[PDB]
RNA sequence: UGGUAUGCGUAGAAGUGUUUGGCGUAAGCCUGCAUGGAGCUGCCAUUGGUACAGAUCUUGGUGGAUAGUAGCAAAUAAUCGAAUGAGAGCCUUGGAGGACUGAAGUGGAGAAGGGUUUCGUGUGAACAGUGGUUGAUCACGAGUUAGUCGGUCCUAAGUUCA
RNA sequence: AACUCUAAGCGGUGGAUCACUCGGCUCAUGGGUCGAUGAAGAACGCAGCAAACUGUGCGUCAUCGUGUGAACUGCAGGACACAUGAACAUCGACAUUUUGAACGCAUAUCGCAGUCCAUGCUG
């Protein structure tokens, strides 16, 4: 049985993937059977063993759907809205960096010939 | 996405009854009763009782548990004989 | 245990108790009194007397609207009662002592009761 | 009522569930407050009501 | 004859389960909510009853989402990944 | 305790050790080296790890028992030793608690990760004395 | 509370019961004895949410009334009596037997309502202003299956609102 | 005698008093971090044994990654996967129900449509 690691999973292909969380379904089923007699090991654990590792089996094959969804939406301008950094709703809309250090063409002048220099007074 | 097809075969189906009354209803009447999501229409338990466990369904009706649980009592076929098909599912 | 006056270098005695047992305060205190630094063999054939309505045990204390019974007259005080419940509470625990009498090898025939205490269990 | 709706159903149906009497080895715990189940609804001394 | 008698005719609900807040506090007759004002945008939160909002503020609730943007915060929203610096080989 | 972060404050401190997390609870739950393995290692003390041999230093046996310890039960905030148990009204033999702060480990588990710990105790334990 | 008696202290603190002995006009104090188990006090200054009998005071507890006085009385109301148990007029129950409501029902169904109350099994304390082995109790399980009945749909009085 | 009165000893009744307290209260200090990228709150189902609190969402008392490095614990199924990891924290990757601003329209209905993609059956 020896609870699947994320590790194990990564290696397999996507349709070997899909196909052990068929055949852990299954055995999730069989051990669900047991349970209604109270089940061969006297009170049931080996359900809460299966029922997480098709949870598991679930999320590397999503990890490989959202890495895959990542890798073609690089390069690509407007990416679905949950590859945007949920950061939070103020943060996003308050002017990127570039769109704030902004300066007027005369602010430039202004700077360029006087900008505030490093002396000293006094005795 | 896309989000994953939320009522599997599986889900739909989450247990057999197993209750005292539920047996005799293998034994006399041929139907295999099993608890059930409450997001299955019927056609979700048929569909799922064919595709498990290989039986033809006749007719499938509906109860809710004051249990907040659903029962479904799923009718087969005069072909596949209930007992066999519930001692399959390894429960007496 | 402490059993509240104990009574002869303690390897002469034997005890009962019952709280909280369901029977009215103070029929108890009445029935205890007519029972007390009496023969308890003598006792028992009291406390059977009562029941079958020959005697009355004699309301002391708790004196009304208790009406009136011959029976107390023996007792030299007019307002007699057989209160049953009390009485048959008093017999087990009479008994019990007994029990606890013979266990001890105490001489059956020179048993006398001589404490009952009985005091108000929580309402 | 007599026929409830399912919204209703569902509601009485978890508080069912409630009207039980605490597992005894749970009252054995280091740290246990719980000595009963205490909320148990008996329908006739607190209902739902209102 | 309208004493005990005008609590015995006492059997048509008034209120109906909350849709906003399951209070039990909904009009059926002007469709609208004591306290959490059903369906019109405003919950009433009234500054009167401050208790009102006491019962209806954040705490009362697991704040599911919200609880996990302030240490975010403090990890100043970065979307990549950690990782390991030392070995650490995975051989059986 | 000089730095602003600080609490001397009673009932906050009771907060951190009564309601301590597990990996607070294994600080706590640790137990000093005997002297034996202080001149060994050169270190103070280790947190409680399951096959460590252990002498309790108080009570009822205050020396020897000379024992392996079956689980810290960190909740309990309790120790319990193979031998050491006490005779109930009912025959059963129940474990003593002991807190690892009574006890001296005489025999430490040697992992990677206790060699680790032991060598992190080595370093430091020339630095204060050099200050 | 600052200071102090290099104060007292689990070898028994504080607390408290106390025909211990004594002090002071008193406010009040100490001590003994018993109980106790984890901390405490005197003095000089320093601050107060600082001393209770009351306020138709508050809150909790408890008496006399009263182990029983009101009562537990409307619809006659049982009763023979077999079974069982710790105990059985009822409630457990047959058989039996007196009657009751007297089909405009104390019946047989449903809505409005109830919410597991239905039912089996176990069955004790609490509850049934009485008992109570039994129950709408308490504990443990089960049970409410619809194309055709309702909801649904439809509109009414009327409403939600762009 | 009994009872009553008065006092004392002992037992009840009752929870004052004392001493403790993972809590409360008030002042000070640092920071700014909800929401249509679907909130706060509500409902609903979830633990081997749970009914709540607490935690969580259908992957349900929790999952990646990361840190630490062997528990949890009432009883236990488990414990193994202690060397690749328990369990708790971190929690930056995902999931995050039915709702609620709440968004097809409604809501004494979990009621009833339309549309695209898709599956089985029949053909």
């Amino acid at each position: 049985m020896v609870k699947v690691k994320c590790s194990e999973l990564r290696i397999k292909d996507k349709k070997e993937l899909t196909k052990q969380l068929d055949e852990l379904k299954n055995e999730l089923l069989s051990l669900r059977v047991a349970k209604v007699t109270g089940g061969a090991p006297s009170k049931l654990s080996k359900i809460r063993v299966v029922r997480k590792a098709i949870a598991r089996v679930y999320i590397v094959m999503h990890q490989k759907q959202k890495e895959n969804l990542r890798k073609v939406f690089k390069n690509k301008k407007y990416k679905p809205l949950d590859l945007r950094k949920k950061k939070t709703r103020a943060i996003r809309k308050a002017l990127s960096p570039r769109d704030a250090n902004r300066k007027t063409l005369k602010e430039i002048r202004k700077r360029s010939v006087f900008p505030q220099r490093k002396f000293a007074v006094k005795a | 996405v896309p989000t994953r097809n939320r009522m599997d075969a599986y889900n739909i189906i989450k247990y057999p009854l197993t209750t005292e009354a539920a047996m005799k209803k293998i034994e006399d009447n041929n139907t295999l009763v099993f608890l059930t999501h409450l997001r299955a229409n019927k056609n979700h338990v048929r569909a799922a009782v064919r595709k498990l466990y290989d039986i033809k369904v006749a007719k499938v009706n509906v109860l809710i548990r004051p249990d907040g649980q659903k029962k479904a009592y799923v009718r087969l076929a005069r072909d596949y004989d209930a007992l066999d098909i519930a001692n399959k599912i390894g429960i007496i | 245990g402490r059993y509240s006056r104990e009574s002869d270098n303690v390897a002469k005695s034997c005890k009962a108790r019952g709280p909280n047992l369901r029977v009215h305060f103070k029929n108890t205190h009445e029935t205890a009194q007519a029972i007390k630094r009496m023969p308890l063999r003598r006792a028992q054939r009291y406390l059977k007397a009562v029941i079958d309505q020959k005697e009355c045990v004699p309301f002391r204390r708790f004196n009304g609207g208790v009406g009136r019974c011959a029976q107390a007259k023996q007792w030299k005080t007019t307002q007699g009662r057989w209160p049953k419940k009390s009485a048959e509470f008093l017999l087990q625990l009479l008994r019990n002592a007994e029990a606890n009498a013979d266990c001890k090898g105490l001489d059956a025939d020179r048993l006398v009761v001589h404490h009952i205490q009985v005091n108000r269990a929580q309402c | 009522a007599a026929h409830k709706s399912f919204r209703i159903k569902q509601k009485l149906a978890k508080k069912l569930k409630q009207n039980r009497s605490v597992p005894q080895w749970v009252r054995l715990r280091t740290g246990n407050t719980i000595r009963y189940n205490a909320k148990r609804r008996h329908w006739r001394r607190t209902k739902l009501k209102l | 004859t309208k004493g005990t008698s005008s609590f015995g005719k006492r059997h048509n609900k008034t209120h109906t389960l909350c849709r906003r807040c399951g209070r039990s506090s909904y009009h059926i007759q002007k469709s609208t909510c004591a306290q959490c004002g059903y369906p019109a945008a405003k919950l009433r939160s009234y500054n009167w009853s401050v208790k009102a909002k006491r019962r209806k503020t954040t705490g009362t609730g697991r704040m599911q989402h919200l609880k996990v943007v302030r240490r975010r915060f403090r990890n100043g929203f970065r979307e990549g990944t950690q990782a390991k610096p030392k070995k650490a080989v995975a051989s059986k | 305790k000089q730095n602003p972060f600080v609490s001397s404050s009673r009932r906050k401190n009771r907060k951190r050790h009564f309601q301590a997390p597990s990996h607070i609870r294994r600080r706590l739950m640790s137990a000093p080296l005997s002297k034996e393995l202080r001149q060994k290692y050169n270190v103070r003390s280790m947190p409680i790890r399951r096959d460590d041999e252990v002498q309790v230093i108080r009570g009822h046996f205050k020396g020897n028992q000379v024992g392996k310890v079956v689980q810290a039960y960190r909740k309990k905030f309790v120790v319990y030793v193979e031998k050491i148990q006490r005779e109930n009204a009912n025959g059963t033999n129940v474990y003593v608690g002991i807190h690892p702060s009574k006890v001296l480990i005489v025999k430490l588990k040697l992992d990677k990760d206790r060699k680790a710990i032991l060598e992190r105790r080595g370093k430091g334990r020339l630095a204060a004395l050099g200050k």
